[PDB]
């Protein structure tokens, strides 16, 4: 389960974030959990900002209205409730350009999904600063510090997941269906064996897949397999990815046979939106083929395996990378620079394979690599294809890059306007509202299928030392949709019994010059595993702790250095004292250790330099 | 040049002052007292050990009742002790950790303290419900507060690292009088018995006599080769002693306007942190950086006794007004009462 | 410093210190000894008092 720290964590947490400029309204409001707490603060704990956030929320609900008949009804309700009636009481704190824009469209009866967009800018300008500072002063920002402490202290192991049946097998590892224990969110675990990576010399692809997954996993794309976490064991590399347990199209292309033009239109539409999302983040996939298109439980598809995808934001690629039968002519030609145009040509080869059962260039059932190459370098479309489909493939399978569809300077939008997709509402494609042509049956049974005697070295593990990663937007969304409300209530009643019991029994930090205060464990006799958990107070000239008022301390002039060491596979703080003595401290989280190390160092440097210039306090021969 | 003539004239006045003093040095205090009997062995034992502070003690001050006792410590606290019972009357957490000095008002109604916060804080000891709250913060110095002494409940005098001293009206917080003249950090001050004059010792190796009600420097005393860390009046207001980093104490007579005696021994090399006279002025007690307090014969300049009961620097001492005991504060967080 | 006013202030200060009435050291030394003699009886640290008048000797 998830355990929130005590509200006393605010002291260390608030300085940790403030050193990183993370206490900005722009930084906390744009986070999923920060918004929920800031909104919970404005609604219930403030009569002044309550209309401002309810106005903000009615706009965000208006933007998600799909049809025009719903937006004509909603835009008038918002205007009559948050514009007109506020202007009637003169308590409408918005500019004249804001009222003239909304009222201008309404009398004109124009209701685009971004009608109230100018108000979004001004609602934030009124929440930022005055209301945002009163929010930091409240318990809601304390709760944000408690949650942010959990997020920043994430260290995933295999035991954090319940691993189930295999949903995919590849050349370097397997993919399992798993469930994250603390929240219950179902995921997939792509588990790569470091050993099988060294033998096949694929360390570049493994590391490249992580940075490529990191570039795309923000924004929640429904058509790419995105990453929530990444971690490694001494033997394995683990990606935590969207659960896609319906197999790939390579397997379904065999069990079902070729697809009709209409059934192909579904997979084509969802892949395009995936390629658009990838191209908007300057990533070329290069490996588009039915084996890399996975299906979920309902039949919707996502692009997966980003190992061969590379960034082209700076230098365009030129190497021959891809699967023979799908690589563009300028891809095979080594030394020829190319960009996202490869995926549009790859789309043509893949869409033809779903229609005719083979790549357009793998003819008369050939297995020869060099033959599929030359038949692509320098276009028989059968009599069965319709003229609109014929136009799409002829546009996507143009060998000249300057004449290929989707390469003419507008990206995927050109492909969306192809007469082959004239019947589709692309917003309905994004919302996954079209019925999939193939609903997979439960039980994998080999639906996503593609020894060794070498040992791992210390040099092999150093390549994987920057592998752990956590996408913050992913974790907060995972939390918000599961336990965020339940944990907030469970930890609210505990902080209430604490005040219900302390008021009858009986703060040491207020009214002085205390820098920071919080919990820490100091080491007594290490042979007894004697760790003593005490609440510490850091002053400019001493460090006090208690368990009962503080009965001992440590002056900043005794401290000679602050060095971070490891004790029994755990990070601890080692203070060397002037009397040849050592002081050992342990925290509950990584950010606490980072902050105590920084502040204790800052305090003994400033204090010792200050004591030096005072004749009464300094040491004399 | 006028600036050159003013420098030339100031040198002649220094020589005129020097020759006038030598015209009075007909005999010495050592010759004068050569006939009186020695004090003998001053054997003082520890009677109380005040345990409470968690770090270095910097300053203490006796109350006029010869029983209550306030001290300032590195732990950012003022403790008001009952020396008869060792019970702590008040433990005052301070708003600033860098406290360096403390004073007990003659009436016992207020205590004061200050340090690197450049502020003298007056604490009220009469509030019934609230337990010892700040009544005034005296701001004005541009350097650290090194010493402060009440004249009564409405006036207090302070010394500062900004090389000045000041007299304050506590009711209004005004710095009514400024005492400029020192060229180094003022380390200590001592009020005269009639509270009409006071002496100050600074890091310029000089002591100065000030007129409280007129704000002028009357006399300047030189002789120490290093900073003067402590100072106190002879019980009759006509002389005073100074402790210095040069490992010596010196006695200065006001009316003869010069040094009378130097208290030093070749064995003693560490500096002096505090000085005080016994009730009759016969004994001069001095605290040292070598963890000891030495009792000096003020008239014959002999070592009368040694107080050795601290494991770190003796930073402050003081004799009760009844002369019944001496308290010593130390860098080992302990105060000890001797008689 | 190059301050003319500061130099005047110092010259005027040294004149205040120069034009004072000083007594011989012999007289100053005798008056101090006469004080110690007159009050050597009232000094508990000098002439030791018994444990009865001592608040710190077993009470
Ligand atoms: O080594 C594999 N690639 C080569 C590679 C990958 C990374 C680094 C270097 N070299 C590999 C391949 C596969 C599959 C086999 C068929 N092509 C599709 C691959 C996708 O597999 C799935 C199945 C279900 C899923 N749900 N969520 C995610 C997910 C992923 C599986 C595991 C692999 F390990």
């Amino acid at each position: 389960k998830i355990l929130l720290p005590e509200p006393s964590i605010r002291s260390v947490m608030q300085k940790y974030l403030e050193d990183r400029g993370e206490v900005t309204f722009e930084k906390i409001f744009s986070q999923k959990l920060g918004y929920l707490l800031f909104r919970d603060f404005c609604l219930n704990h403030l009569e002044e900002a309550r209309p401002l956030v309810e106005f903000y929320e009615e706009i965000k609900k208006y933007e998600k209205l799909e049809t025009e008949e719903e937006r004509v009804a909603r835009s008038r309700e918002i205007f009559d409730s948050y514009i007109m009636k506020e202007l009637l009481a003169c308590s409408h704190p918005f500019s004249k350009s804001a009222t003239e824009h909304v009222q201008g469209h309404l009398g004109k009866k124009q209701v685009p999904p971004d009608l109230f967009q100018p108000y979004i800018e001004e609602i934030c300008q009124n929440l930022r600063g005055d209301v945002f500072q009163k929010f930091i002063e409240s318990d809601k920002f304390t709760r944000f510090c408690q949650w942010k402490n959990v997020e920043l202290n994430i260290h995933l192991t295999m035991n954090d997941f319940s691993v189930h049946r295999i949903i995919g097998r590849g050349g370097f590892g397997e993919v399992y269906g798993c469930r994250k224990a603390d929240t219950g969110k179902m995921y997939a675990m792509k588990c790569l064996d470091k050993k099988r990576i060294k033998m096949k010399q694929g360390e570049t692809l493994a590391l490249n897949e992580r940075i490529m997954l990191s570039l795309v996993s923000t924004g929640d794309c429904p058509f790419i397999v995105c990453m929530s976490y990444a971690f490694h064991t001494p033997d394995k590399l683990s990606f935590i990815l969207d659960l896609m347990n319906g197999g790939d199209l390579h397997y379904h292309l065999s069990q079902h046979g070729v697809f009709s033009e209409a059934d192909m239109r579904f997979y084509a539409a969802e892949i395009i939106l995936g390629l658009e999302h990838m191209h908007n983040r300057f990533v070329v996939y290069r490996d588009l083929k039915p084996a890399n298109i996975l299906l979920d439980e309902h039949g919707h598809v996502r692009i997966s395996d980003l190992g061969l995808a590379c960034d082209f934001s700076k230098k365009k690629p030129h190497a021959s990378v891809g699967t023979h039968g799908y690589m563009a002519p300028e891809v095979l030609q080594k030394g020829v620079a190319y960009d996202s145009s490869a995926d549009w040509f790859s789309l043509g080869c893949m869409l033809f394979k779903l229609l005719r059962g083979h790549s357009p260039f793998r003819q008369h059932k050939t297995k020869d690599k060099h033959e599929i190459d030359r038949m692509t370098l320098t276009v028989e479309l059968p009599d069965s294809f319709s003229p609109e489909l014929r136009s799409l493939l002829e546009g996507l399978l143009q060998r000249d890059v300057n004449r290929r569809l989707g390469c003419l300077g507008r990206g995927a939008q050109e492909v969306k306007e192809s007469p082959f997709f004239r019947s589709l509402d692309w917003q309905m494609v994004f919302l996954q509202k079209y019925p999939p042509p193939l609903i997979p049956p439960r039980g994998e049974v080999n639906a996503a299928d593609a020894t060794k005697g070498i040992k791992l070295l210390d040099s092999d593990q150093e390549l994987y030392r920057n592998f752990p990663l956590t996408i913050s937007e992913r974790w907060q969304q995972e939390v918000a949709e599961t336990v965020f409300d339940t944990i907030n209530a469970e930890t609210d009643r505990l902080e209430a019994r604490k005040k219900a019991k302390n008021k009858q029994l009986g703060d040491y930090a207020l009214g002085k010059d205390c820098i920071m205060h919080g919990y820490m464990s100091k080491m007594g006799n290490p042979f007894l595993t004697q760790w003593q958990r005490r609440y510490f107070y850091l002053f400019p000239n001493r460090l006090e702790w208690r368990g009962e008022a503080p009965q001992s301390l440590l002056t900043m002039e005794e401290i000679q250095s602050v060095e971070e060491t490891q004790i029994k596979e755990r990070k601890c703080l080692l203070l060397k004292i002037r009397g040849g003595k050592q002081f050992i401290l342990q925290c509950d989280s990584d950010p606490e250790l980072v902050q105590w190390k920084k502040e204790l160092r800052d305090a003994y440097r400033e204090a010792q330099q200050l004591v030096q210039r005072v004749p009464k306090m300094k040491n004399k021969p | 040049s006028e600036l050159d003539q003013l420098r030339q004239e100031a040198e002649q006045l220094k020589n005129q002052i020097r020759d006038a003093r030598k015209a009075c040095a007909d005999a010495t205090l050592s010759q004068i007292t050569n006939n009186i009997d020695p004090v003998g062995r001053i054997q003082m034992r520890t009677r109380r050990t005040l345990r409470g502070h968690l770090a270095k003690i910097y300053a203490m001050h006796w109350g006029t009742d010869s029983r209550l006792l306030v001290s300032a410590s590195q732990d950012g606290k003022l403790i008001i002790w009952d020396s008869y019972t060792t019970n702590k009357v008040h433990a005052i957490p301070l708003r600033s950790s860098w406290v360096m000095t403390c004073a007990y008002a003659p009436s016992g109604n207020y205590v004061a303290c200050g340090g690197l916060d450049n502020i003298c804080s007056i604490y009220n000891l009469k509030t019934r419900e609230g337990n010892v709250r700040v009544s005034r913060e005296l701001a004005g110095h541009t350097g650290y507060l090194s010493c402060c002494r009440f004249l009564d409940d409405n006036q207090i005098v302070t010394s500062s690292g900004d090389t000045t001293c000041a007299l304050w009206d506590i009711e209004t917080g005004q710095q009514t009088t400024t005492f400029t003249g020192h060229t180094g950090d003022v380390m200590s001050l001592s009020l005269a018995p009639d509270t009409r004059l006071f002496v100050s010792g600074a890091c310029d190796a000089s002591a100065k006599l000030w007129d409280v009600r007129e704000g002028m420097c009357r006399q300047t005393f030189t002789g120490h080769e290093s900073d003067i860390n402590a100072i106190c009046f002879f019980p009759n207001g006509n002389a005073f002693a100074t402790g210095s980093d040069d490992a010596t104490c010196r006695l200065f007579d006001l009316r003869a306007d010069q040094e009378l005696m130097t208290y030093s021994h070749d064995n003693i090399i560490c500096g002096i942190t505090s000085v005080s006279f016994s009730k009759s002025g016969r004994l001069l007690l001095a605290g040292y950086d070598d963890f000891n307090c030495n009792v000096w014969d003020a008239l014959k300049a002999d070592r009368a006794g040694v107080l050795a009961g601290h494991d770190n620097r003796v930073s402050c001492l003081g004799v009760t007004d009844d002369g019944m005991a001496v308290a010593t504060g130390s860098w080992d967080s302990f105060l000890k009462i001797w008689n | 410093t190059a301050s003319i006013a500061q130099a005047r202030k110092l010259v005027e200060q040294l004149k205040m210190e120069a034009n004072i009435d000083r007594i011989k050291v012999s007289k100053a030394a005798a008056d101090l000894m006469a004080y110690c003699e007159a009050h050597a009886k009232e000094d508990p640290l000098l002439t030791p008092v018994p444990a009865s008048e001592n608040p710190f000797r077993e009470k």
